[PDB]
């Protein structure tokens, strides 16, 4: 209550500064001009208004499709506001804060270090480049084996230089509203340029993806909305972007897509996934995990475990930790766990056993 | 929709027809076995006989001679199909050249025709398992299995089925190596592993013993109810 005090004491000095700009309602867009003073404006109370500008306000500064203050009596110009947009949409978009750095890799070298040098190391060193151009790639793209899927796009996240940046999946798009879209895409660079320095990122764009025609009733050509539409918007030349966006999927599908990036987009790498030597690279970062027995060799466990990604292994210091409070004891040795291991891969594979060979065969 | 391969078989790993056959070889009836210097026991639980039906068509061990004894665990479809093909193939044996190959050549028979049998196309490998019993000559016991892939294999203790007849066999460990000195305690096994096994019922379990080289014959309810009776006293004994 007392911080509440002062704060609802300083009603004084906002009536009194509530009479100027109170005529602002309300929002409004401007048409076109045929001479300097006089311009047509529309509102949303569907009512359009020609009006002068008041004289604090230069006329230079009035561009088409502006969204500018009024005075209700006088209908004049005010104030102009930059935002025209958007209705809901952004709270899903805008991402803040960092999480999951650069120690979380789990010993992808060549992968991960060809997509740090297109995004961090243009932005970090922009003369760098600048110099040495040639010329960035227009985008990139992401699929594979799940391991490792989104938390590539999270390393970013903490090795962010300086602003966060947007990410979009394609399921918060869907219609309801068409078109958004196409406004989203071409507003975020328009706030970007700006400040420059923000990503955008979609993930999920095989659903969205079909292709390419049915005979009938479609079907697909809904779907071309999200697809065609999006591509279309990242084939322009604007910059395009700055930031040189991003692209994450599952299956390689579908085909019309895929055949549209080579003419955009660059730098198409298939997971990797582990190599052989480098599942203990994930068991590295879990040796700091509780407390581990130096007689543990992860040399021994990873070649019992194929295609496990980080993922699969990440439950062996799980089961590790989970059968040691179930047998009451502290640590885990090797042998404890990867007795457990070696059912945990056959045992989960009974009812599959998880190949990706199926998923595009 | 549905999309699966067949054969063969997957990148994953493993085999498609060939481990998932596995899943109707552990689903399979529970069934024991042990070896021994003079008398081989073997044991069949899991029936589900509801009394009322004849229980010599259920019966789940036949005998191509009576020296090698016929175990299975599966289904009884395809058993008269090996019934009737295995007896002519030991016939044909017995036919030309009157002394027998000793176990290396029956048993890679049923193991070999079943590998070529996930070979050719248009043959559907066989869901079921199979466990020989019987004795080696020169008083020596044998027994081997029959694996989806064909890999035949010797087993010093037989444990299939459920997990309660998995003990049974644990139980043969507990005996070390001087046990048993008497047929009485090895018998008793089987009147144990009645009450383990599958319901506890006394009707679905039946056993044979053949003691070197003598055929064996069904037990009737005597001889194995008098072992019942000691199973029970013997187990009483460790008390
Ligand atoms: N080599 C690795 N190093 C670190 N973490 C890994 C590795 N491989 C897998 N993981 C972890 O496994 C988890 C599961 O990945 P997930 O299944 O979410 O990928 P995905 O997003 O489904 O992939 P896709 O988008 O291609 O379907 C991830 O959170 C990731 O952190």
């Amino acid at each position: 209550a007392p911080p509440a005090l002062w704060d609802l004491a300083a009603d004084k000095q906002t009536l009194q500064s509530e009479q100027p700009l109170q005529v602002a309602r309300c929002t409004k867009i401007i048409n076109a001009d045929s001479e300097d003073p006089k311009y047509i404006i529309n509102v949303k109370q569907f009512a359009k208004f020609v009006v002068d500008l008041s004289d604090q306000v230069a006329p230079t500064d009035i561009e088409e499709g502006m969204r500018v203050g009024v005075d209700r009596n006088k209908y004049q110009i005010h104030i102009p506001l930059p935002p025209k947009i958007d209705p809901t949409v952004t709270m899903m978009q805008v991402e803040e804060k960092p999480d999951v750095t650069y120690s979380d890799v789990g010993g992808c070298k060549e992968q991960i270090e060809k997509l740090r040098e297109v995004v961090e190391t243009p932005l970090l060193h922009p003369e760098r480049f600048v110099n040495l151009g040639i010329e960035p790639p227009k985008g990139v793209l992401l699929f594979g084996p799940p391991g490792t899927g989104k938390t590539l796009c999270a390393r970013a996240v903490a090795n962010r230089t300086d602003a966060c940046f947007i990410r979009v999946i394609g399921s918060e798009l869907v219609q309801k509203y068409v078109g958004e879209g196409a406004r989203m895409v071409r507003e975020l660079f328009e706030m970007a340029r700006t400040k420059k320095a923000c990503l955008i990122f979609f993930d999920e764009i095989d659903a969205i993806g079909g292709a390419r025609f049915d005979d009938g009733a479609g079907g697909d050509n809904e779907v071309q909305r999200t697809m065609l539409e999006l591509i279309n918007q990242l084939d322009g030349f604007d910059p395009r972007g700055n930031i040189k966006v991003l692209m994450a999927t599952n299956r390689p599908d579908t085909l019309d897509p895929a055949l549209m990036r080579p003419g955009r987009l660059d730098r198409k790498i298939e997971f990797s996934l582990p190599d052989l030597e480098g599942r203990t690279h994930i068991f590295k970062i879990h040796a700091r995990s509780m407390s581990v027995e130096r007689d543990i060799r992860f040399e021994l466990l990873a070649r019992l475990c194929p295609n496990s990604t980080g993922a699969e292994i990440r439950s062996v210091c799980t089961e590790a930790g989970m059968f040691a409070i179930r047998a009451r004891r502290k640590i885990a040795t090797e042998k404890d766990f990867l007795e457990a291991v070696n059912k945990v891969i056959k045992s989960y594979a009974k009812f599959s056993a998880t190949p990706r060979y199926m998923t595009y065969n | 929709s549905y999309d699966r391969a067949i054969t063969v078989f997957s990148p994953d790993g493993h085999l498609f027809q060939v481990e998932y056959a596995q899943e109707a070889v552990k689903k399979g009836s529970t069934a024991v076995g042990v070896r021994g210097r003079d008398i081989v026991v073997l044991g069949v639980e899991k029936k589900s006989v509801a009394k009322l039906q004849d229980e010599r068509t259920v019966r789940k061990i036949c005998a191509l001679d009576d020296n090698v004894c016929m175990a299975f665990a599966g289904l009884t479809a395809d058993a008269r199909i090996v019934i009737n093909r295995a007896r002519v193939e030991c016939q044909s044996h017995r036919l030309t050249v009157e002394d027998p190959v000793t176990v290396e050549y029956i048993t890679r028979y049923i193991a070999s025709l079943k590998q070529r049998y996930t070979q050719s196309n248009g043959r559907r490998p066989f869901g079921i398992s199979a466990l020989i019993v019987g004795f080696d000559f020169d008083g020596t016991p044998r027994l081997y299995q029959t694996d989806p892939s064909g890999t035949y294999h010797a087993w010093k203790a037989n444990a299939i089925g459920r997990g309660a007849k998995s003990v049974r066999e644990f139980l043969e460990k507990n005996y070390t190596d001087e046990a048993i000195e008497t047929d009485d305690l090895t018998i008793k096994l089987v009147i144990k592993a009645l009450l383990e096994v599958v319901q506890s019922g006394g009707k679905n379990i039946e056993l044979a013993v053949m003691r070197r080289d003598q055929s064996l014959k069904i037990l009737n309810p005597e001889e194995i109810e008098k072992y019942v009776a000691e199973i029970e006293k013997e187990k009483e004994e460790n008390e």
